[PDB]
């Protein structure tokens, strides 16, 4: 036992076409977000950079470090983000 | 670990006889992906 839309094809009984995107925030580790503006990298002058979520200020001078594919970014002794992998190019930039 | 089930693989040309010699070879993460479920039992098929 149910009902049925009485959709006569002729004036104020026009329905609407709906899609609802319901959200959750406590079910698991986060799996969906939005795109982040891939602003062009700038070399040899001090800039405000944010790579892979790592935030800092410095000079992204060119480097050719041999980062392994799984190495999302790099560091050095004393826990300093000396190097980083700039994405969209798999290139390494020395901070 | 912490929801992210992490998958590691490593293929080596060791062909028996040695019976697990010194395995100084490292173990890179082939993929690190968010499943999000606790595990305490398994069985390896063949
Ligand atoms: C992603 O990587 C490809 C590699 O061919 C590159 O052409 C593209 O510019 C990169 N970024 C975007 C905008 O998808």
């Amino acid at each position: 036992p149910l009902q049925s839309y009485g959709f006569q094809p002729t004036v104020g009984y026009q329905p609407y076409r709906v899609v609802v995107l319901s959200f959750e925030l406590l079910h698991a580790p986060a799996t969906v977000c939005g795109p982040k503006k891939s602003t062009n990298l700038v070399k040899n002058k001090c800039v405000n950079f944010n790579f892979n979520g790592l935030t800092g200020t410095g000079v992204l001078t060119e480097s050719n470090k041999k980062f392994l594919p799984f190495q999302q970014f790099g560091r050095d002794i004393a826990d300093t983000t000396d190097a980083v992998r700039d994405p969209q190019t798999l290139e390494i930039l020395d901070i | 670990i912490d929801g992210y089930f992490k998958i590691y693989s490593k293929h080596t040309p060791i062909n028996l006889v040695r019976d697990l010699p010194q395995g100084f070879s490292a173990l890179e993460p082939l993929v690190d992906l968010p499943i999000g479920i606790n595990i305490t039992r398994f069985q390896t098929l063949l």
